[PDB]
RNA sequence: CCAAGUCUGGGCUAAGUGGUAAAGGAUGUGGCGCCGCGAAGACAGCCAGGAGGUUGGCUUAGAAGCAGCCAUCCUUUAAAG
RNA sequence: CUCGAUGUCGGCUCGUCGCAUCCUGGGGCUGAAGAAGGUCCCAAGGGUUGGGCUGUUCGCCCAUUAAAGCGGCACGCGAGC
């Protein structure tokens, strides 16, 4: 959302109010610009997780945003990101989350919980083409079961840019089973 | 009484100011915070 | 002027309804034969009272939809409860039975109505270890 | 920054000693967590425990997760008196290099297990960063 | 005291801090962002009913929020506790 | 620093500070009625005993007492024993 600058001034820059982030695209970079005040706000949505833009020059409204960046620092405040969009009908490096809801099986009466590894999902699906919001929960869980790759159950678009039997989530002992 | 390291009794106990000094205050003998 | 839960065909164990109703201001004795003229009719289930006393030492009064919790126990069949709900949930009973269960406590049950009056059945049913299974 | 005298000639080679990492439950988003900024070969033990107790005040779901570990050590008083000092180890831990990722109070909504945690700074030693995760803490 | 602006500009102190110290506290004070609203006329004043199946399970000799280990739901209605 | 030299333990005497105060006043606290204790904040004025056995201090014991304090100053003092 708007987020400015390019030329080469990233110190002072990467100072006050805001923070490098190149533009980043297959084929093409040009100086870093945005901000240290919209970061914030859209990032502050869900970065790498649904996706938008902003209107500099009204150049090029495009989507793809980060795949990349860090609020690295110790403070814990980001500094220096990474900026690519995806114009494109081949968008794969596509990494869009997943969640469940509270099912009970191990825990609302197990007490028992479950480990998630996994949460977000690197695929590839059609491009330009993905529900922001994608959830898959087929439920289960108690004593020393487990599911992960392998199983899962993709709709849609049939990517997988990962691979089978693999950190998925399970229910441990959140005290003993 | 704890003189160092006071932290609010009965659901009231007051944070007051003497002295720039910071003594409990709260309905109860059960609470004389004073540091 | 005081509540309380006692048992039905009974009426003057000394340590339950001795000491409160006693104090309190009323006739143990009294209250307690005027009781087993009441739980007479609902015997080997327990019943609560709202047993009031005014100004001279004596009466009684109601008998108020025991509590259900334990009115649900008294329809499947088991005594105390496994021993904590939703920790040791295993207590699975079933609908219609509970639906025809509520429908005989609407009394001093929630409202007049089905929904309603169910619904508080699985509450109940919930909390001890009474599944709605 | 003195360290030992070697990976298996002094001292290496240990399970050093203490309780594990997981604990607490899973959550997708919530970023419930805990780190420092201090410089410290971390007590061992003290590190060991606290951690703990913080168990012992909680007991499930909160990622009790907690990324920290000692590894190597310290040493002195065995001998002579305070000249040519040979060594007598004793107490490892690890370098909470200024500041980092610590252990995990990771979940949905389950600050019961937030101020847990929390419990669990209050302990410690080196006074601890209290703070939040992406997104915060739900 | 001892030579040299009780210079001017705009902030911050109300403790003599300055004139040695840490963990650990607290509507101190001054400057920045958030959630709910004030004509569903808002937080702290005042009038009133301070709802019922809730009086569930271990322990009961007593959980029946106001011993503590597990629940955490339903409601006829001004809402929920 | 001192070996072209600062005579070291305990005792004696003469003491002088200090406060985390043993006695003593003033306080708040208590699971404090009384009375007596316990807890902790404020205050050093004044004061805080005879013997025993031990080179000893320390220490145990004997009879007191309100009490029978912790520690400084080369664990004060040999040009004073």
């Amino acid at each position: 959302m708007e987020l400015t600058a390019k030329p080469r001034t990233p110190k002072q820059k990467l100072d006050e109010s805001m923070i490098a982030a190149v533009a980043y695209n297959k084929e093409n970079n040009v100086s870093f610009a945005l901000d240290r005040k919209a970061f914030d706000r859209a990032f502050r949505q869900q970065s790498t997780t649904g996706l938008f833009d902003i209107t500099v020059e009204g150049g090029e409204t495009f989507p793809a945003l980060v795949k990349a960046v860090q609020m690295d620092k110790r403070k814990r405040a980001p500094i220096h990101v990474d900026f690519y969009m995806v114009t494109y009908g081949e968008p794969v490096e596509v990494s869009v989350p997943v969640h469940t809801t509270g099912r009970s099986q191990g825990e609302v009466q197990g007490g028992l919980v479950d480990i998630v590894v996994h949460n977000l999902q690197i695929v590839a699906p059609g491009p330009r083409r993905i529900p922001q919001e994608l959830v898959v929960d087929v439920t289960k869980m108690n004593i020393g079961d487990h599911i992960t790759a392998g199983d899962i159950k993709l709709p849609e678009g049939c990517t997988l840019a990962a691979d089978p039997e693999l950190t998925v989530v399970s229910v441990l002992p959140p005290r003993l089973t | 009484k704890v003189r160092s390291s006071v932290k609010k009794m009965c659901d009231n106990c007051k944070v007051v100011r003497r002295h720039g000094r910071v003594l409990v205050i709260c309905s109860n003998v059960k609470h004389k915070q004073r540091q | 002027q005081i509540k309380l839960q006692l048992p039905a065909g009974k009426a003057t164990p000394a340590p339950p309804v001795g000491p409160a109703l006693g104090q309190h201001g009323v006739n143990i004795m009294e209250f307690c034969k005027r009781f087993n003229a009441e739980t007479a009719d609902k015997a080997g289930m327990i019943l609560p009272v709202v047993i009031t006393v005014y100004e001279d030492k004596s009466f009684t009064f109601i008998i108020k939809t025991p509590p259900a919790s334990f009115l649900l126990k008294k329809a499947a069949g088991i005594e105390k409860g496994s021993s904590e709900p939703k920790r040791k949930i295993v207590g699975k009973v079933t609908r219609k039975q509970i639906e025809e269960i509520a429908k005989t406590k609407m009394p001093d049950l929630n409202a007049n109505s089905l929904e309603a009056a169910m619904k508080i059945i699985e509450g109940t049913a919930k909390s001890m270890g009474i599944e709605v299974v | 920054s003195i360290k030992p005298t070697r990976r298996e000639y002094i001292s290496g080679i240990p399970g050093k000693g203490i309780a594990q990492f997981k604990m607490g439950n899973n959550t997708y988003p919530a970023q419930v967590e805990n780190v420092v900024e201090k410089p410290v070969q971390i007590r061992h033990n003290a590190l060991e425990a606290a951690r703990n107790a913080a168990n012992r005040f909680v007991q499930n779901s909160g990622k009790f997760r907690i990324r920290k570990f000692p590894f190597h050590v310290i040493r002195e008083q065995d001998g002579d008196g305070m000249r040519a000092p040979f060594g007598k180890s004793v107490g490892t831990a690890a370098r909470s290099h200024g500041a980092n990722h610590d252990f995990i109070a990771w979940v949905n909504p389950d600050p019961a297990v937030e101020f847990a945690w929390r419990r669990a700074y209050m302990k410690v030693t080196p006074t601890v960063n209290i703070d939040s995760s992406p997104a915060g803490n739900a």
